[PDB]
């Protein structure tokens, strides 16, 4: 007997087993729709100082694979599931689930009435909570870690899991076949971006490169200056944990980008700035969206398409500048999920059109950032 | 975007009879179209020759046709009807089939019909097999090497080419039918002959070899918008080899990285685009290479499917509603999700937070002679479905609803059996219905996963699952009772271990251990279904039984409650008929104000559709399952006679248990199927009963035999034996002994009792004599041939039986007339699978009716107190399955295995029977050669048969002593050597397509042993065949009738009752 335990902010507590690190967990908990993508999901650096439940029971199923890395770690801060699988029975799988928390340090829990947890969260929101795995879990200790947490909201997280120095990336998407590809030489990629590290899902650059792009990840903070001197042929702003509102630096560089001629193009966190930059605002949202079956429609074309969602944090439709029309909403609650500038060559969606996990359909998102660049170096 | 406007009338083609491998699920989606167009405002017309649909039900629709589904007569519906648009969608194969030929026949054009959904050209894409693989390869996908055949020459180089062993598919067919595995030449060329005969195209498509790949299958919805969502996906449990149908299957998909997932979701979308499907759903299966993730796209249906029930049953998202909504115009962000309150729209892929469990249900003890090995045909009856949290969970409850007597993995070898391992070793290389139980026998005795794995190829996932129920279960048995703590017991209950399991396993009766739970308060808390895991709320009540902390329940304190038990799977004899009345008691006394909670598991029925009642409890019809609705529930009362077999067992024990039974008590029901009780009853009644005797000894039952008389009617399986030494030949192989009635008419009373009077449902007289399952006999309503004297002698002792057992509700009584006088067979004091066609042609909704009565309101109050006598015929015929079972002899008998039926309407009762006849698919021509070959007691009335015949324009054949009793007549028909005579013989000219007609009727177990050649080929053939000469009469009679001539809907039909 392993024992661990997750309480929340409201004093709800949930005793199950341990199945990661030994220790103590602190986040805001949320809960994720998907049914495969789990690997993907907890290597996502958007997860940073969140604690992740799955609805999906089985966890685990297909083991993991360096492959279905989304980041160099695990960001999540901590995993919320209805049961780990006694194996992992996949031909990609590389180490267990449990074997892989463990090694990556992450305090899990298991056997909890998830579905009880993702009603509560529904219904009263997002809670801050704590995991902990031991001996003997204490849970008034746990609750006072998950009162004391300090909340998401106003919190920059981007800066947190940035890149220390620029960097280049020139690889391209996995194939079943080939695997994940050799890197690129740079004589090969015919545009040049440069890409604000937000916390960055290497599936974005991955799916970029392959459109011909060869990258320069920069950190957050990186002057609009130091980026125009590097004469790129497009800007994009990466996706990201924590509250986009308090990205002072980022947001006044963008603001600077737009006074050029540069495409800009920004996906989750990046749209949000987007938006901030261009007058908007953002709101925290009631439980958020995370899970992959997210429609979303393209009100210009009137066609939906099913989409990676995680996101706290929405731009608030109402508050729109005049020279920020709206190019895409979600069918679930109507909330704002694309837009472009009227008068610039800058758009964003809130979604993830690189998606990994997730249905592919929004993938096109990326295709019109290209038009942009191929038109923008005509001129 | 909206509706459609140049469409205002809408024909739906209905499946026809339920058969192996196309099942109840068209009843549910037929019905689901119905109700969706209707609500739209459309006009619906409809056509289906099985009268035990709720698609039928005069008040769905606005058109109802029960007549044989031939483009013929489906032409004269629409030549009458004049429908604008035609969905062909909704009734599997028989539908896509008859919209093709209607289209071939150039009727679609003659009424300028149009067809929604899909189309004609797309239907081919799918439906043959060379165009299919053509359009993959167009899309770069992948499918297993192959080749096509038109001929058994062509067929053999295919075979050549991809090798043994190979698979055989047959275009436009499914459900495997017509197809196989050949794993030699012999075995190749009986499958690719006869599927080259069922082939509607006369084509198979033959691969090579992918048996034990993982099989997945991928459920499929798209817009004119070209919108396009996976509604669910299906990870098989047995590997590729076995038919999905008979396969054990689980949602969602559970082994592929969501890599894999993605290919497979974007592949699947690509092959509905290709072959053209854009106003609907579509089921795309594919083969996927555990080792390498490698792809195989196997197939796709055009339609809505089995696959496509289990869907929606298991989401929460109603498929074939959706899709007829779509084909008239809608897209999908502009319907909204039904069970998500409409909050969310239908442009959406469904997640869900539990694991759904499929477990077919088979009859091979009802198939003595036929292989009982699972292939890629299907020849499953029927299938549960189980929710659970987890595997573990969903497959115990699953194994536990399955109706087959078990309560999860009870053994099947003994441990200390030598043999064991060897038996258990062939299970599991080859598979068989009871596989699965074997699997747990294994690890019982000592094999690994993996040499589980290497056996049977089912994933490893799955088989550690069961090894680790397996290891839980030794120490129950170790541990016993005393064991049983709090905290193990719920770690038993939640890995979804019946109390009845844990009894056995403990050495206890499985009312202690619930006790047990009682004691430590260890009772399952109910989960809802909302296609979004819980991500948005539901005001729908479709919930599931697991163990864990939350309950979302929440019961009404307000409503008086009313509680149906459905049957559980189907299976033979226990149908779609039942099912239909359950839904039926739902919906009059949901009308009536009560609030109606239906316990059900059959995924492929109406019953189980969130819309039928109030509240639906998604789960395993036991007394453990039951018990804890009602725990919580406490309903007013519970019916347990309309679910068939399943829910009488357990009325006893429920009364016991306290639960408020209603309608006949469980004793009154006892009395009657209790065969002392019940002699007595007779007795008390002074009412006439064969003579019957209950031997123990051999030697006892040759004496009592003495004094019963031969023919006896052996009943521990039934056989009828003739002589002294038969009995002993029984004895042999081999309780009551009761005296055959020999040329008797058999007659199906149906009946209502409040208590007060006794309201006569109906009057049915078989065209098969006692002696041929009620089950399998065709019928009249009216009776055809029986005098109003002794059907009024019939009505007295009905209504006699009625009060003396005590009665409320449904009750059905067999009868056997023999020499004037009437014989009772049997009473069976609940709702008879008799009852909804009984309900067709009188117009009366017995079971409603009846529902009623039960719940408290009389028959006098509800206003139904007259019998009603049609002003026109309505004929019952069966469809058999014997052409799933070749290895079976086609002959009819005391035990029923038929599957399905289909009603004939007429102004005579030869019209009535030439349409049911028609209806039932017989193959009947009114030229040709008949083959007349009959046995001695029959020998005298064949004459007047040849005679007929002969008046027909028919050229006879017979054998030796036929041709000797017509020859003394005066009727020389051509003499024909039986196999043994020398040649040619009636196997050469029955092969050689001499026939357009049979008639035997044989008598004596060597007899028909000895005759099983004729009906094995005719059956081949495609002859029809008689094997009774009162079918035969039958069978004359309707020569003089043209089931085409006229069509009547059943609103018609029901105006014309006064
Ligand atoms: N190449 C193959 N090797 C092994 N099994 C196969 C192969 N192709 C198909 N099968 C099996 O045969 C079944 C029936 O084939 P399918 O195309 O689905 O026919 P149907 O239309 O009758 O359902 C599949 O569900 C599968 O288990
Ligand atoms: N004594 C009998 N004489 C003639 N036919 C009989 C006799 N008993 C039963 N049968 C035949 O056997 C069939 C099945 O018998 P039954 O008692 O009704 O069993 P079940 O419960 O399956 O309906 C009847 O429908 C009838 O054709
Ligand atoms: C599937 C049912 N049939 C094939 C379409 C044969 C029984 C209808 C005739
Ligand atoms: N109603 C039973 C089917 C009849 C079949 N033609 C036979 O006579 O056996
Ligand atoms: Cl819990
Ligand atoms: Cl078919
Ligand atoms: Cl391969
Ligand atoms: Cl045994
Ligand atoms: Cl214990
Ligand atoms: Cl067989
Ligand atoms: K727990
Ligand atoms: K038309
Ligand atoms: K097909
Ligand atoms: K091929
Ligand atoms: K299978
Ligand atoms: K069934
Ligand atoms: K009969
Ligand atoms: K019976
Ligand atoms: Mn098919
Ligand atoms: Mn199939
Ligand atoms: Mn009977």
């Amino acid at each position: 007997i392993k024992s661990a335990l997750l309480v929340l902010e409201d004093g709800t507590q949930f005793h199950g087993r341990a199945i990661g690190a030994t220790g103590s967990a602190v986040g805001e908990v949320v809960f994720n729709t998907s049914m495969t993508g789990y690997q993907e999901i907890l290597t996502d650096p958007s997860y940073s100082r969140q604690i992740v439940t799955l609805t999906y029971p089985h966890i685990g199923n297909v083991g993991t694979n360096d492959a279905d890395e989304e980041s160099s770690q695990v960001h999540a801060q901590g995993l919320v599931i209805r049961d780990l699988p006694l194996i992992a029975s996949n031909f990609r799988n590389t180490e267990d689930l449990s074997s892989y928390l463990k090694r990556h340090n992450i305090v899990a829990i298991a056997d909890i009435d998830t579905r009880k947890l993702t009603r509560l969260l529904r219904e009263k929101g997002a809670q801050n909570g704590c995991i902990i795995a031991g001996d003997n879990p204490d849970a008034a200790l746990a609750l006072e870690k998950a009162r004391a947490f300090p909340g998401l909201n106003g919190m920059d997280l981007a800066k947190e899991v940035t890149t220390a120095e620029a960097y280049s990336w020139t690889q391209g998407s996995w194939t079943l076949t080939g695997g994940l590809p050799e890197a690129k030489k740079e004589d090969e990629l015919p545009f040049h971006v440069v890409a604000y590290d937000f916390g960055a899902k290497r599936n974005i650059l991955r799916m970029l490169v392959d459109r011909g792009c060869r990258l320069t990840i920069v950190p957050a903070q990186t002057s609009a200056e130091d980026v125009l001197k590097m004469n790129p042929d497009g800007i994009f702003l990466s996706n990201g944990p924590g509250d986009p509102a308090p990205c002072d630096y980022a947001i006044t560089a963008i603001q600077k980008f737009l006074e050029t001629d540069i495409p800009v193009f920004g996906i989750c966190l990046g749209h949000q700035l987007l938006a901030l930059a261009s007058g908007a605002k953002t709101v925290k949202m009631k439980f958020g969206h995370h899970g992959g079956n997210h429609p979303v429609k393209d009100v210009e074309k009137n066609v939906v398409m099913i989409t990676a969602q995680n996101h706290g944090f929405a731009v608030d439709e109402a508050t729109l500048p005049a020279n920020l029309r709206v190019t895409h909403k979600s069918l679930f609650d109507g909330t704002l999920q694309g837009i472009h500038r009227t008068d610039k060559p800058a758009f964003s969606f809130q979604g993830h059109p690189e998606a990994s996990p997730g249905p592919h359909d929004a993938a096109p998102l990326f295709d019109h950032f290209i038009e942009l660049i191929e038109q923008y170096r005509k001129t | 975007m909206p509706k459609r406007t140049d469409i205002k009338s809408i024909l739906i083609l209905g499946a026809g009879p339920i058969v192996i491998g196309q099942a109840c699920e068209f009843d549910y989606s037929g019905a689901q179209a119905c109700k969706a167009l209707r609500e739209e405002g459309y006009r619906v017309i409809l056509v289906n020759s099985n009268p035990a649909t709720i698609m039928t039900d005069p008040e769905m629709a606005d058109a109802t046709y029960i007549e044989p589904i031939h483009w013929e007569v489906v032409r004269k519906i629409i030549e009458k009807e004049r429908p604008d648009a035609v969905l062909p969608t909704m009734g599997g194969q028989t539908a896509l089939n008859c919209a093709l030929e209607l289209e071939r026949q150039g009727v679609l054009e003659e009424f300028g019909v149009t067809m929604i959904g899909a189309t004609a050209d797309a239907i081919d894409k799918a439906e043959d097999r060379r165009r299919f693989d053509v359009a993959m390869k167009k899309i770069g996908l992948e499918t297993a090497r192959s080749g096509i055949a038109h001929t058994m020459e062509e067929a053999l180089a295919v075979a050549a080419d991809v090798g043994f062993p190979c698979i055989i598919r047959p275009s436009f067919t499914m459900g495997g039918s017509g197809g196989g595995i050949a794993y030699n030449r012999e075995e190749f060329e009986e499958i690719c002959a006869r599927g080259l005969d069922l082939s509607p195209t006369k084509e198979l498509l033959i691969d090579e070899s992918l048996i034990g790949w993982k099989e997945y299958e991928m459920e499929v919805v798209r817009d004119k918008n070209d919108n396009c969502i996976i509604v669910c996906s299906i990870e098989n449990f047995d590997a590729m080899g076995i038919h999905t149908g008979d396969s054990i299957t689980v949602a969602p998909a559970q082994t592929l990285t969501d890599k894999e997932y993605q290919i497979m979701r974007n592949a699947s979308m690509a092959v509905l685009r290709e072959i053209g499907v854009e106003t609907g759903g579509s089921n795309v299966q594919f083969a996927v290479n555990p080792k390498n993730g490698r792809l195989i796209v196997i197939e796709m249906n055009p339609r809505v499917s089995r696959s496509s029930a289990l869907a929606s049953k298991a989401t929460g998202f109603p498929i074939a509603k959706v899709a007829a909504k779509l084909a008239v115009g809608y897209t999908l962000d502009e319907l909204m999700n039904d069970i998500t309150g409409g909050r969310t729209p239908a442009s959406f892929e469904p997640s869900i937070d539990y694991v759904v469990t499929k477990i077919p249900r088979f009859n091979f003890e009802k198939f003595a002679g036929a292989n009982d090995r699972l292939t890629t045909q299907m020849k499953s009856v029927g299938e549960v479905m189980a929710i659970g949290r987890t595997q573990q969970e969903s497959l115990q409850k699953a194994l536990r609803g399955l109706e087959v007597g078990a309560t999860g993995f009870d053994p099947k070898v003994s441990l200390d059996d030598p043999e064991a391992l060897t038996k258990i070793r062939r299970e599991l290389k080859d598979a068989g219905a009871d596989r699965i139980w074997y699997i747990a026998d294994a690890f019982r005795a000592g094999l690994s996963v993996d040499g589980v794995f290497n056996l049977t190829n089912i994933d490893r996932w799955f088989l550690v699952q069961i090894e680790e129920l397996v290891r839980l279960e030794e120490k129950v048995a170790e541990v016993g009772i005393t064991g049983l703590n709090a905290d193990f017991l719920r770690q038993l209950k939640r890995k979804g271990f019946a109390d009845a399991r844990l009894a056995k396993l403990a050495g206890v009766r499985e009312a202690e251990i619930r006790k047990l739970r009682d004691q430590y308060d260890l009772h399952p808390v109910y989960k809802r279904v909302d296609t979004c895991a819980a991500e948005f709320a539901t005001d729908t009540a479709y919930m599931y039984s697991t163990y864990e902390e939350e309950c979302e329940a929440n019961p009404s304190t307000d409503r008086e409650k009313i509680m149906v038990l459905g049957g559980g799977p189907n299976r033979i004899g226990q149908g779609i008929e039942f099912d239909y009345c359950c839904v039926h008691a739902s919906l009059a006394l949901r009308e009536d104000g009560y609030e109606t909670i239906m316990v059900n598991c059959n995924p492929e029925t109406v019953s189980t559709d969130y819309d039928t009642s109030d509240r639906l409890y998604f789960e395993p019809v036991t007394l453990e399952d039951v018990l804890e609705i009602v725990r919580i529930e406490k309903p007013k009362g519970v019916i347990v006679q309309y679910g068939g077999q399943t829910p009488l067992k357990l009325a006893r024990a429920l009364e016991a248990a306290g639960v408020p039974v209603i309608g006949t008590s469980p004793d009154a029901i006892d009395r009657a199927e209790d065969r002392e009780r019940f002699q007595h009853a007779v007795e008390r009644l002074k009412l006439k009963q064969p003579a019957n005797a209950t031997v123990t000894a051999i030697e006892m039952a040759v004496e009592k035999a003495k004094e019963i008389g031969y023919p006896l009617v052996v009943r521990p399986a039934m056989e009828i034996v003739y002589d002294e030494a038969d009995l002993r030949r029984y004895f042999q192989t081999a309780v009551l002994l009761d005296h055959f009635l020999d040329d008797a008419v058999e007659v199906d009373v149906d009946a209502i009792c409040d208590g007060e009077m006794v309201l006569i449902g109906g009057i049915m007289e078989h065209i098969e004599q006692a002696g041929v399952h009620s089950g399998d006999s065709a019928c009249s309503l009216p009776a055809y041939t029986l005098s109003q004297e002794i059907q009024d002698v019939m009505r007295q002792q009905v209504q006699k039986l009625a009060f003396e057992l005590q009665v409320r509700g449904l009750m059905n009584v067999q009868f056997a007339v023999k020499n004037n006088e009437v014989y009772l067979i049997e009473v069976n004091p609940r709702a008879a699978r008799t009852v909804p066609f009984v309900s067709k042609a009188t117009g009366v909704p017995l079971a409603k009716v009846a529902a009623r009565v039960m719940a408290g309101k009389s028959l006098a109050e509800q206003g139904v107190t007259k019998e009603v006598i049609p002003p026109y015929y309505s004929v019952k015929e069966v469809v058999l399955p014997f052409n799933k079972f070749p290895g079976v002899d086609p002959l009819l008998g005391p035990e029923m295995r038929s599957t399905g039926e289909v009603m004939g309407v007429g102004r005579t009762f030869a019209e009535a029977f030439a349409k049911a006849q028609l209806g039932s698919n017989s193959t009947m021509k009114k030229h040709g050669r008949a083959l007349l070959s009959v046995r001695e007691g029959d020998k005298e009335r064949v004459v007047d048969l040849a005679a007929k015949l002969l008046k027909q324009g028919f050229e006879l054949d017979a054998t030796h002593g036929t041709a000797i009793v017509l020859g003394e007549a005066g009727i020389n028909p051509r003499l024909v050597n039986k196999v043994h005579e020398g040649r040619p013989h009636i196997q050469d000219r029955i092969k050689n397509g001499e026939y357009t007609y049979i008639i035997n009727t044989t008598s004596g177990r060597r007899a028909i042993e000895d005759s099983r050649v004729i009906r094995r080929s005719a059956l081949q053939y495609k002859v029809h065949y008689d094997t009774t000469l009162n079918g035969g009469f039958a069978t004359a009679m309707a020569l003089n009738a043209d089931a085409t001539e006229k069509v009547i809907s059943v609103q018609e039909m029901h105006a014309q009752i006064k």
